[PDB]
């Protein structure tokens, strides 16, 4: 990743563990939800969990 | 006839009051840490795999269905009504048995 | 389609970052859960006592 | 219904099957800690013709005190976790092991051995287990080698240099062994400490605390049959645990295990229904979290051995994907295993999976097909001389054995 993607990355608050959709053209970046492997590190946070992606990378 | 009768003494409890075949393997593993070691060594006490990085799921106790709760006073942990409705009736010995498969702080 | 808790609060525990921990009911059962540190700001924000009903957006 | 086990065989022989050639027909002897697998070379046949006693490898004695006995039949057994650390009780067992197969006379076993033994194996150990040997039995020579490791010689597509990945599942450990260029690369080997035999204890304490009414009916003999017969492994458990969750997929799934009879007296000779249990005794070796233990299992270990490498010998060593041993008997494993490694490949990447011929015998059919080649190269061997200069904490560097160091005990 170039710095401008970096910096909307951190923007989106994306951090490790994190389900993430980039765009390559637009510099588009998504951030999806924490993924469900780490859904039992607490019983309440108020994060949004997603199972890992079916699809191709 | 048989490979032989004239069998060696190798170390057993013969001598003294102390373990009555040989020592157990933790035993043996104390004396093996004493030795002249190097830093690329194979060994048999640095095989063992490093513990997991994921925090673990949390599946119920009595049916393994996946738990969402976990129970104020037994401890257990459940995934519907009728489970909660279940637990409610078990007796304490069934209840630490459950706890006791997970080395939970039941001891 | 929405993840949501809804109960009547039993018991709610703070430290001195923090985790803390609560307990909820129903009619029909009861829980406790341990609380991650976006929902220690939520609850400790919206002043939460013992014997309130509460229902709670999980996701947000 | 549940069925008994069978014991006590007819194994007996003559003083010697010694066949055409060279005399000294070698001893195969799988040492295992369920049981033990031993038998002649019988060179000159390419299928092997008669892996003789099949037993399990446990003694009687009790509170008679004064006699012991060892075929399959209170009870003790030699090892502690998959290592050999008893004195007489590993003599009564190859005792019964060399009677059943019978020997010449005189006061030695006239025939060299090759033996198995702990993927490491500590050096006290390894000198009690050549000295409990050549002391008392007078081997002429002998060969230690890795169940393992023999399964996968026996497997290969050729007699020829490789590299892999071993995973092995035994009574008491699972391992995964890396090798390259033919040789263990131990320094970065792993191992789990759990295996079937806490399967069926986890079983079984599942099972009691299910029927308290009835806890004398269900017993290690019992869970062995649910656990090889009816228990399968999952492609990924939090989802066949939740398909397992609606009533109308449980009653056309659940096992219905009928206790022997003396209300339609299920209320203490059930029909034990197995569900969910099925799935969580297998699951022990990749979630070792269902018991209290924290380890990583046998998906995130190969992970975290597998990103030790170069980028290319990894995608080198992943060809050759190899279940072996114990539980990989269970049914989907392949499936699970294939299914775990392909989300920690690169994206368009390549790796195989393969399943030992006979996974529980095939240690054994190494091991002789192994002996039967490598009858006279005397480099590969201990003979009895040697023992006399160097301690019995010394091994000869062959494939399929593990990585000697040089180093010395003391002793008077
Ligand atoms: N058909 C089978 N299905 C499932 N598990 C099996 C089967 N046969 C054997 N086992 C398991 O295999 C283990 C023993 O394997 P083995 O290779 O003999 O161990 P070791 O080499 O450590 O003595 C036992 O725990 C047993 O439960």
């Amino acid at each position: 990743l170039d710095p401008s993607i970096f910096e909307s990355l951190q923007k989106e608050r994306v951090e490790a563990g994190d389900v993430i959709y980039i765009e390559a053209n637009s510099g588009a970046v998504k951030r999806q939800g924490r993924c469900d492997t780490y859904a039992t590190e607490f019983d309440l946070e108020a994060e949004e969990y997603v199972p890992l992606p079916k699809g191709d990378v | 006839k048989d490979p032989n009768f004239v069998h060696s003494g190798h170390g057993g409890a013969v001598a003294g009051k102390k373990n009555r075949t040989w020592k157990n393997l933790k035993q043996i593993l104390a004396s093996e840490r004493a030795l002249p070691w190097q830093l690329n060594d194979p060994n048999y006490f640095s095989i063992d795999a490093p513990p997991s990085f994921k925090p673990a799921k949390k599946y119920s106790d009595v049916s393994g269905l996946l738990a969402n709760y976990t129970d104020p006073q037994s401890k257990l942990r459940f995934s519907t009504i009728e489970e909660f409705s279940y637990i409610r009736r078990l007796p304490s010995d069934v209840v630490t048995g459950y706890l006791a498969l997970r080395k939970a702080t039941s001891i | 389609e929405t993840e949501i808790i809804e109960g009547e609060v039993v018991e709610i525990q703070i430290d001195r970052s923090k985790v803390g921990k609560l307990t909820l009911k129903t009619t029909e059962m009861e829980t406790i859960y341990d609380l991650g540190t976006k929902m220690i700001e939520s609850l400790t924000k919206d002043k939460v006592q013992a014997g309130d009903v509460i229902t709670i957006d999980k996701a947000t | 219904p549940f069925r008994d086990a069978r014991a006590a065989p007819d194994p007996v022989l003559e003083a010697g099957p010694v066949a055409h050639g060279p005399l000294p027909v070698p001893l195969v002897l799988d040492n295992g800690s369920f049981q033990v697998r031993a038998g002649w070379a019988c060179p000159g046949q390419d299928p092997g013709p008669e892996p003789r006693l099949q037993f399990r490898a446990v003694c009687a004695r009790g509170r008679g005190g004064a006699r012991g006995a060892s075929g399959p039949q209170m009870l003790r057994s030699p090892f502690d976790r998959n290592v050999p650390v008893n004195l007489e009780l590993q003599e009564l067992l190859l005792d019964y092991s060399f009677q059943h197969l019978g020997v010449s006379s005189q006061g030695c076993v006239d025939h060299p051995i090759v033996l198995t033994e702990a993927v490491c194996n500590p050096l006290y150990s390894r000198q009690m287990m050549s000295e409990l040997l050549f002391e008392c039995y007078g081997i002429p020579k002998v060969a230690y080698g890795i169940d393992s490791l023999f399964s996968f010689y026996h497997n290969k597509p050729k007699n020829s240099m490789c590299s892999g990945l071993i995973i092995s599942s035994g009574y008491q450990c699972t391992h995964v062994l890396p090798i390259l260029e033919g040789r263990l690369d131990a320094k970065n080997c792993k191992r789990i400490n759990l295996g079937g035999s806490q399967a069926a204890g986890y079983l079984q304490r599942l099972l009691q605390l299910k029927y308290p009414g009835h806890l004398a009916a269900i017993t290690l003999s019992r869970m062995e049959e649910i656990l090889h017969e009816h228990s399968y492994i999952a492609e990924d458990y939090v989802e066949e645990l939740h398909k397992w969750r609606c009533p109308d997929y449980y009653e056309n799934n659940v096992h219905k295990m009928q206790l022997p009879f003396s209300v339609f007296n299920l209320a203490a000779y059930h029909q034990l229904f197995v569900g969910t249990e099925r799935i969580r005794a297998p699951e022990i070796i990749f979630q070792p979290s269902l018991i209290g233990e924290e380890q990583a299992g046998i998906a995130e270990t190969l992970q975290y051995i597998l990103d030790r490498y170069p980028k290319d010998i990894q995608e080198m060593l992943v060809q050759n994907v190899f279940l072996t041993g114990g539980n990989t008997m269970y049914p989907g494993m392949k499936a699970r295993m294939e299914k775990e490694l392909l989300e920690m490949r690169p994206f368009r990447s390549s790796f195989q999976v393969q399943l030992a011929s006979n996974p529980v015998l095939d240690a054994w059919y190494g091991a002789r097909d192994w002996a039967l080649n490598h009858l006279d190269d005397n480099e590969v061997w201990i003979t009895r001389k040697e023992y006399e200069e160097k301690g019995g904490e010394y091994l000869k560097e062959h494939c399929a054995s593990n990585i000697y160091v040089p180093i010395r005990l003391p002793k008077q």
